[PDB]
């Protein structure tokens, strides 16, 4: 059972920072690529970031790239998103997702939280 | 892991080709897991097999083994359905001991994947030139 | 004689850009499938160095940024990364006919 | 190709190491090119060997073969030079016939290079778990 | 000398054909150097090989040896990729002793190259007529 | 062809000598045409022999064969007629099947004639250096 | 290391003569075809002459043919150009070059001098 | 590495003579690589050979061997060919273990060279004086 | 001549190290003359020996022999004295006849020195690469 729960959450002001986390049990965490996908209050999905198996190849979109940062901990099986500068569009749900066994991700398993 | 569809990108000399490989079950009598392409005729399929064998009373080594089989097919003069003309194979065997750490195994894997994209090996494999 | 009209003789190209050089021969260059056109590079205090021979083949010490293409009258030399070193004049030469004729040159 | 030095970057599990390799010539008995690690002592260096074999009267198809071995050095007590504890091995063999094209051979090479970074082969090679 | 690309001109009956031959390395296990044409499929290539053997405890002669292999290929009825139909060979062996001067060897070489363009041999080789 | 005299000009390393050759008939045992040097004595002349062999029940393809030998004459002391010290040999054999065309055979002949004037075969034949 | 150095040089009047030379170490000199290629002060290259392996087949252009003459010395490994009649266009650099293993030359190795 | 033409300068008692060596292939049976001087009549050439142990995995002793032989020519009265009166030999063997480093081997080589340039050994060899 | 203290300069992979050798007498039983380095604990000294055949009247073959050995020190844990892990050897033999001249011997010595300074042999010895 692929399980993904999130922490951090938050209610911040503008220009602040926060660190979202993800716990990721049920499977061999260090093999798979992981990803963040947020959902706006007007119910639109947006890709946020992806990372590789060992944390080497990291992808961001242009709306995100200067001020978000993701990382892994393959010993604690944790996924991390470092949010910063928070310019008031960042008011979404921020799901975790496991990427497909592939080249570029299609999310198969999802985590509800935050 | 669990067998799901493996999709591989940046393949070819140009690096602009993909390939999807769908799971075809694990064979219980040798432990070989199988991935294949999406055709109807089974002789025309590009397939990948992968296994890993535990130590026994004979070998005393962990043995990982990957095989790749690509047929090329064409229809001949006076023939209707295509037949398989050629076979291009590949056969990788990894061998490790009981006291090896995982970082050693990951080093050997990434070392092989980095050698396969170096001009020495892409000249020895593509153009069939011994290193001289 | 076969006259090679090289190109407009200058290129204002930046560092990270991608620069093409043309060379247009008078007559045909082929004698079989073989293109008889060559590209040379001359840096201003030293003789020309043979960059590519037979219009598509890298000489044994060029860094594979350089590439050549073309057919029968029209030939192109292209540099991709276009680093600091690549600032030199470039020459196109034929050896199909008996008077060996050169191009005028393209500084950049 | 020419036996030059080979720098293998973005190697290892984290993907941040390098492995630099100096050419050790070919072998007039076998026809096998060799490459070792920069630095070394002998018997404590990481080795890469590569051979290419043409058709003959015995085997009709070309055969490329890569073979990488790497040891683990343990410093025992009372001695100044290390011993080898573990070897890790990998050896790929490619088989291509005489009417195969450059595109097919490049497809096999780049398919293997892309496939060794897939989670099935991550979890098979450096965790030793089979597929299920 | 050193293996670079050999381009040969004035070939054929008309004498208006060329051929370029690209280096394909020296084989360490017999000393045979190789030149080939510029195809992708290795069975369709016109190739030239050249070697020279030193005296030993058995032969006591310097032995130069050149071979030429030209396939002709065509695609058949109901076939897609071309297969090799015919092979035209050539096999020259030069033999010299330890006390021969270089002018003798150059005389034999130029004598052969001048015989190959004389009407006796171009009638015996092209039209297959014994000298009568 | 007809066995006539053959003048071979632009011969030797400088390319300024001639070798004139008088026909010595054919051999009813072998079927081999012979030609010797103008002037001579026997056993001190330069010889050219040429044969053409048709298909049979033993060999299926045509075989043309040229064979040139030339001695070196040394005048010892106490004798008036010279002895032979060294022989230099060359023998070409061409192999062509029964469906080969005149253009292919002329291509082989003129390829060998053009190739023996290339710096690889200069430096292989009259300097005895291999390729590297 | 294919090395080619030149001598002769010169500052002459019109209608004179001069003999350029070339030293040619690093390789087996007597196997390869050699050539002269001059470079005008307006930076244009011009083929001057070619010779064969033993000095038998010599090629000149029409602007050169009556008044230049090249030769080899395969024992001293020297290449020679005999310039004569010097009609004031002959004010160039006059490089040596080694020809390709071919039929008609493309210059692979060059000599700086004069 | 790969053999090339070695030009050695400033040789002799005065320090002016040169020696140009061309490569002459690798013996496949023992791996000995030859270099020889471009001189006419190949029995009268300056010859140099070099032999290195091939890198195995469990070799204990690496061994390098260099041999020099220079003959002298004597045109004996009453013959046409020069013969060999004298040879001059040189035989250098280096012996290393598998834990030796690059600097130890380099120190031994440069030490031997600096001794051969030293007045102890250009007096024991050039003038044949034993050190006492 | 008579032995003296030999100071050798510019030794090593970089070309900076020195080696000061002091004389250590002549062995009367075979005439071998020793030189050794001023280092404490005389089992750990750089040692050089030189041996020349003594000039008789009817000696046919003059023979020079030079030997170098350099040990390495290892202060093993659990002892008070350093021991010898490794030796590095060098053995040079020159062989001449009684009609050889001074310039032939000097040419052989300076040739061997110029080869040891050449990149063929500071690659076969320093990096242990066989020439191919």
């Amino acid at each position: 059972e692929v399980q993904l729960v999130e922490s951090g959450g938050g209610l911040v002001k503008s220009g602040g920072s926060l660190k979202l986390s993800c716990a990721a049990s049920g499977f061999t965490f260090s093999s798979y690529a992981m990803s963040w996908v947020r959902q706006t209050p007007e119910k639109r999905l947006e890709w946020v970031a992806t990372i590789s198996d060992g944390g080497r190849y990291i992808y961001y979109p242009d709306n995100v790239e200067g001020r978000f940062t993701i990382s892994r901990d393959n010993a604690k099986n944790n996924l991390y998103l470092q949010m910063s500068h928070l310019k008031s569009e960042d008011t979404a749900i921020y799901h975790c997702a496991r990427d497909s066994s592939g080249y570029l991700p299609y999310f198969s398993y999802w985590g509800q939280g935050t | 892991a669990k067998l799901e569809t493996v999709t591989l990108g940046n393949i070819g000399k140009d690096g602009k080709q993909t390939l999807v490989l769908n799971p075809r079950g694990v064979n219980p009598t040798n432990g070989v897991a199988s991935l294949s392409q999406a055709g109807a005729v089974p002789a025309l399929e590009k397939r990948v097999t992968v296994s890993v064998s535990q130590p026994s009373r004979n070998r005393k080594n962990y043995k990982v083994q990957v095989k790749i089989q690509n047929p090329t097919a064409c229809t001949a003069n006076g023939s209707c359905d295509p037949s398989v003309t050629r076979q291009a194979y590949a056969d990788v065997t990894f061998s490790f001991t009981q006291y090896s750490t995982d970082e050693e195994r990951a080093f050997v894997r990434t070392e092989l994947a980095a050698l396969l994209a170096s001009p020495l090996l892409i000249d020895a494999i593509d153009q069939l030139n011994p290193a001289y | 004689n076969i006259v090679l009209t090289q190109s407009p003789a200058s290129l204002a190209v930046s560092l990270g850009q991608r620069a093409t050089i043309s060379c247009r021969a008078s007559e045909s260059v082929d004698n079989s499938g073989n293109n008889f056109m060559h590209w040379y590079q001359q840096k201003p205090g030293q003789p020309p160095k043979l960059l590519i021979y037979l219009a598509s083949n890298l000489e044994s010490g060029v860094p594979a940024r350089f590439s050549g293409s073309g057919s029968r009258t029209d030939f192109t030399l292209t540099i991709d990364p276009v680093e600091a070193d690549d600032f030199a004049t470039y020459y196109c030469q034929q050896n199909n006919e008996v008077p060996l004729t050169f191009g005028a040159g393209t500084k950049l």
